[PDB]
DNA sequence: TGGTGGGCGCCCGAACAGGGACTG
DNA sequence: GTCCCTGTTCGGGCGCCC
């Protein structure tokens, strides 16, 4: 049947016209599929034979469906889509099992030929013109247009999703306490009703759907835990992901890799420990999806680590709104982080990994603050509240950082967990100049023309060093100079720089950086017992900044 | 039986297309209740995906309360809406309001629903209510009346607002009533007590057509001047900081000179060496310290240009701010103080700081400043709404501020 | 076997967007 | 103005859902 629902008005973008793009060569097996599909659709009013009054046309083909018995008729509207107006998508995100609550009774329903059950705007139908190439001595042959939503058009998903919401509103209003998770044409229906009253309620849902033109075949998941839903399988008391199988290719290529990450990431929603740093790094400047490349002793190593964790069995549980949410985070390497979220001690609601690099320079405390952020926003989407945190970081370490850091930073209600590795600051700049520590006035200049440079220092104790660099920059020569001063100073040292750039990087207490120069500086800083970085405005004759400046300015 | 007044976008600009952000359960529950109610009242309508526009919505729980206020973030639509503002308003700004002993702020949002919105403009006021765990696709509405928080709402309703206020202003001439967006600002020099009595009395006239806080005392606001440290001995370090501070400050007050001080530092000295200040250095330090007293000369508020606010975290609950339109040309420099406790929430504190500062800006220039927030974007956007209490929302941007400017404005 | 759509996620590279420092 | 350096946005590919 076709839904009696009102259409959604649809325009092409101004000034543009409909697609005139002729069919391409189609297989025999699929033309058999396509005409059998079409002649039935056309019996049902879902499409209409058009005539030569219709200028337009768009290619069509056919792939299989999940069971692999049925065919799906797609239309390549790539051209029409470009020409079609913009929409606002109403699918804001993806429901998650860990956010489901325990219900007494569960049903999973699917709608039949879903799209082909929603009317397409009448004024727009003529742009959906396609043509079935038929066996070549028995017709050119047949030309149709859509009276319902096509699969390949840019607007179908959103118009379906909106049309469904419209259709379910009356039922939802009438049944405020039956929960219907609505994903495209997928329905999960839960109730606190007993099996037989639930059943009656489900049939009412189906009559309601069918009054609006939506059928529900079976495909009706019934007294049938485990339910198959959204790529999961839900049992009364636990949920798990349908099996994941990572490739085993021995020559790996970009495309092979990119889908190794994919499934791993996907995997990490409930397999704790997954990491993909090394793997993702393989995939840098590789300008081609085909390019192969050896898994670094580091990567090939990492791949085998996850590959081991997937072997163990694991489920998540469902959500009790009356217990608290707890996120526990643990640290890995290369700015990689894992977390688990639960309400009861060893019963994961779900899990995940954070592992972005925000910034050229940074440290653990920042990266931890960022994983906290991520998890918080994720919880608000899934459970609509914020979790309590268990973090591998001492209340003291936090307070120190938040007292030193010039930005507003904050972590929700949280509590320390002795689980190593603990998050620490690897050094601390002094607040006051250090008595009995040699004072270094550093500076570097660079010749923007030649790219040639000089970094160097002068110290109150009479030492002075100047290093010519080649192929450099002011900021580099200036970082280089701090690096010279640390190199040649004792365990305690005062350094005076004129560079905000440098002072800014170092002040913020990085422990990792994209820059090897800064990495070396960091090794130096962690080795030292006391360091005090002071700043002064440059070219002001202040000493002995004036001294170093004259000295590194041989260019 | 009222007629709709046409309204348009600026030329060459299209309506907002801003994605809805995740909302907590408590907020979504409130929005769904407010909106069902506004739908009954015909004040908003459900719409489809074929409307291409979107503007975020959330909700706030004002004071200790069980009453929520829908808050649509329109500053993108406002940025884009016809210059209604600098064209269709005969509005000077009440210079006296900033002097008034006590100002009270009233939320005359309801008053706007009493006017319909140009059908052709409705499209642009669309928003989208999220569901928890995406159990549903978003539910989308567009406005039918004047939207709260929209730039065009006080403008279109200006005259009707004047009619209602008019009689109240006539009987109370020394009461100054100013309007900004959903806000009525009401100041007087009445003894606290008579003032509220009088305010309850304006709200009595306001119930007559149909159908918040806290309490402002503007003339107690004040400026945080730049200030120099006073020491009985100075170290090379002490003086190196001092020269840097002054040198930068000279960009603000061109009277500041740093030469005699800069020459106590000749040579290559240890930072902790003590240098006794020479007569000149000593005197010159006294000049500067006074020069800083003097008011910043040559600063003129230009309404066409936008107000910039910078904020620096000073630590221990202190926050400093400046409001300028051109660099070093401050209109107001201030500090915000708050609890020095252990459980301080920086982000809460930052957003209370931006609300205070925004509030002062409205009262003093009747305009909203563009803030430069010393916080990471994601951190800020994770929590700021859990602390908001205003009915407006200032533009902003996030910045990595130099550990220099934080010390330039530091206190003692 | 090819070839379609929308959503979210993850990475990575592109293009910007700023500020700060330079030249003579 | 020019360099730098850093941040952001956007798009592309892959995963998963329908
Ligand atoms: N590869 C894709 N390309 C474009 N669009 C796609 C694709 N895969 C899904 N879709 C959209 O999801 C919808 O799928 C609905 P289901 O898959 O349950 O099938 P049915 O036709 O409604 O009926 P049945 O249940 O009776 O078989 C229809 C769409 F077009
Ligand atoms: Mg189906
Ligand atoms: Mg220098």
């Amino acid at each position: 049947p076709i839904s009696p629902i009102e259409t959604v008005p649809v325009k092409l973008k101004p000034g543009m016209d409909g697609p005139k793009v002729k069919q391409w060569p189609l297989t025999e097996e699929k033309i058999k599929a396509l005409v059998e599909i079409c002649t039935e659709m056309e019996k049902e009013g879902k499409i209409s034979k058009i005539g030569p009054e219709n200028p337009y046309n768009t290619p069509v083909f056919a792939i299989k469906k999940k069971d692999s018995t049925k065919w799906r008729k797609l239309v390549d509207f790539r051209e029409l889509n470009k020409r079609t107006q913009d929409f606002w998508e109403v699918q804001l995100g993806i429901p998650h099992p860990a956010g489901l609550k325990k219900k007494k009774s569960v049903t999973v329903l699917d709608v039949g030929d879903a799209y082909f059950s929603v009317p397409l705007d009448e004024d727009f139908r003529k742009y959906t013109a396609f043509t079935i190439p038929s066996i070549n001595n028995e017709t050119p042959g047949i030309r149709y247009q859509y009276n319902v939503l096509p699969q390949g058009w840019k607007g179908s998903p959103a118009i379906f999703q909106s049309s469904m919401t419209k259709i379910l509103e009356p039922f939802r209003k009438q049944n405020p306490d039956i929960v219907i998770y609505q994903y495209m044409d997928d329905l999960y229906v839960g109730s606190d009703l007993e099996i037989g009253q639930h059943r009656t309620k489900i049939e009412e849902l189906r009559q309601h759907l069918l009054r609006w033109g939506l059928t529900t075949p079976d495909k009706k998941h019934q007294k049938e835990p485990p339910f198959l839903w959204m790529g999961y399988e839900l049992h009364p008391d636990k949920w798990t992901v349908q099996p994941i199988v990572l490739p085993e290719k021995d020559s790996w290529t970009v495309n092979d890799i990119c889908k190794l990450v994919g499934k791993l990431n996907w995997a990490s929603q409930i397999y704790p420990g997954i990491k993909v740093r090394q793997l993702s790094k393989l995939l840098r400047g590789t300008k081609a999806l085909t390019e192969v490349i050896p898994l670094t002793e580091e990567a090939e190593l990492e791949l085998a680590e996850n590959r081991e964790i997937l072997k163990e069995p694991v489920h998540g549980v469902y959500y009790d709104p009356s217990k608290d949410l707890i996120a526990e985070i643990q640290k890995q390497g290369q700015g990689q982080w894992t977390y688990q979220i639960y309400q009861e001690p060893f019963k994961n609601l779900k899990t995940g990994k954070y592992a972005r690099m925000r910034g050229a320079h940074t440290n653990d405390v920042k990266q931890l603050t960022e994983a906290v952020q991520k998890i918080t926003t994720e919880s608000i989407v899934i459970w609509g509240k914020t979790p309590k945190f268990k973090l591998p970081i001492q209340k003291e370490t936090w307070e120190t950082w938040w007292t030193e850091y010039w930005q507003a930073t904050w972590i929700p209600e949280w509590e320390f967990v002795n689980t190593p590795p603990l998050v620490k600051l690897w050094y601390q700049l002094e607040k006051e100049p250090i008595v009995g520590a040699e004072t270094f006035y550093v500076d570097g200049a660079a010749n923007r023309e030649t790219k040639l440079g000089k970094a160097g220092y002068v110290t109150n104790r009479g030492r002075q060093k100047v290093v010519t660099l080649t192929d450099t920059t002011n900021q580099k020569t200036e970082l280089q100079a701090i690096y010279l001063a640390l190199q040649d100073s004792g365990l305690e040292v005062n350094i005076v720089t004129d560079s905000q750039y440098a002072l800014g990087i170092i002040q913020a207490q990085p422990d990792q950086s994209e820059s090897e120069l800064v990495n070396q500086i960091i090794e130096q800083l962690i080795k030292k017992e006391k360091v005090y970085l002071a700043w002064v405005p440059a070219h002001k004759g202040i000493g002995g900044n004036e001294q170093v400046d004259k000295l590194v300015s041989a260019g | 039986p009222i007629e709709t007044v046409p309204v348009k976008l600026k030329p060459g600009m299209d309506g907002p297309k801003v994605k809805q952000w995740p909302l907590t359960e408590e907020k979504i529950k409130a929005l769904v209740e407010i909106c069902t109610e506004m739908e009954k009242e015909g004040k908003i309508s459900k719409i489809g995906p074929e409307n291409p526009y979107n503007t975020p919505v959330f909700a706030i729980k004002k004071k200790d309360s069980t009453k929520w206020r829908k808050l649509v973030d329109f500053r993108e639509l406002n940025k884009r809406t016809q210059d209604f503002w600098e064209v269709q308003l005969g509005i000077p700004h009440p210079a006296g309001l900033k002097k008034k002993k006590s100002v009270t702020v009233l939320d005359v949002g309801d008053a706007y629903f009493s006017v319909p919105l140009d059908e052709d403009f409705r499209k642009y006021t669309a928003f989208t209510i999220p569901s928890i765990n995406n159990e549903t696709p978003g539910i989308r509405y567009q406005y039918n009346v004047l939207p709260q928080g929209w730039k065009g709402s006080p403008a279109i309703f200006q005259s009707s607002m004047t009619k209602i206020l008019e009689p109240f202003r006539k009987q109370n001439p020394d009461i100054v009533i100013y309007q900004y967006m959903d806000d009525l600002y009401v100041g007087s020099d009445l003894e606290i007590g008579q003032h509220r009595t009088k305010i309850e009395e304006l709200r009595q006239h306001l119930l007559r057509w149909g159908l918040m806080g806290y309490e402002l005392h503007p003339d107690k606001w004040t400026v945080q001047p730049i200030v120099l440290p006073e020491k009985d001995s100075w170290t090379v370090n002490d003086i190196q900081k001092l020269v840097g501070k002054l040198n930068w400050a000279s960009q603000i007050y061109p009277g500041i000179k740093v030469r005699q001080l800069s020459k106590l530092l000749r040579g290559t000295k240890a930072l902790t060496e003590v240098i006794p200040l020479t007569e000149e250095a000593e005197l010159e330090l006294a000049e500067n310290r006074e020069i800083l007293k003097e008011p910043v000369h040559g600063v003129y508020y230009d309404p066409s240009k936008d107000l910039i606010a910078e904020i620096q975290k000073q630590g221990q609950g202190q926050w400093t701010y400046q409001i300028y339109q051109e660099p070093f040309k401050n209109l107001k420099t201030g500090k915000y103080a708050r609890m020095r406790g252990a459980h301080t929430n920086d982000v809460k504190q930052l957003t209370e700081a931006v609300q205070k500062i925004t509030t002062e800006s409205i009262v003093i220039w009747g305009k909203t400043p563009k803030f430069k927030l010393p916080i990471q974007k994601e951190t800020w956007e994770t929590w700021w709404t859990e602390y908001w209490q205003a009915t407006w929302i200032p533009e902003w941007e996030f910045v990595n501020t130099p550990p220099l400017v934080k010390l330039w404005y530091q206190l003692e």
